[PDB]
């Protein structure tokens, strides 16, 4: 399915 | 034996806690999550969040990447999140981390996997 794949930023 | 779904649920995802307990957190984390194994991962995020709630924010507010593709999603509420990061006195293997506790929006690049 659209799942996570990166943690990009936070904020 | 890996997909990016899964790599990225070892390396962020733990709902078992609500939050970052001690210093010591990051350093046993980055650990049994095999972030230190070839070497010292030098920054991981840690979200404490469920992982239906983490999935969720993929159909939430849709931003620019950092490289420039769109595929990437802002949390519309804040999180808890652990950022791990390697001191200046680490060295594998004697890899050691900051934690560093926190509440943000996250934003994450997702694909339909």
């Amino acid at each position: 399915p659209y799942v996570p794949v990166h943690f990009a930023a936070s904020v | 034996k890996e997909t990016a779904a899964a790599k990225f649920e070892r390396q962020h995802m733990d709902s078992s806690t609500s939050a970052a307990s001690s210093s010591n957190y990051c350093n046993q984390m980055m650990k049994s999550r095999n972030l230190t194994k070839d070497r010292c991962k030098p920054v991981n995020t840690f979200v404490h969040e469920s992982l239906a709630d983490v999935q969720a924010v993929c159909s939430q507010k849709n931003v620019a990447c950092k490289n420039g593709q769109t595929n990437c999603y802002q949390s519309y509420s804040t999180m808890s999140i652990t950022d791990c990061r390697e001191t200046g006195s680490s060295k594998y293997p004697n890899c050691a981390y900051k934690t560093t506790q926190a509440n943000k929006h996250i934003i994450v690049a997702c694909e339909g996997n």
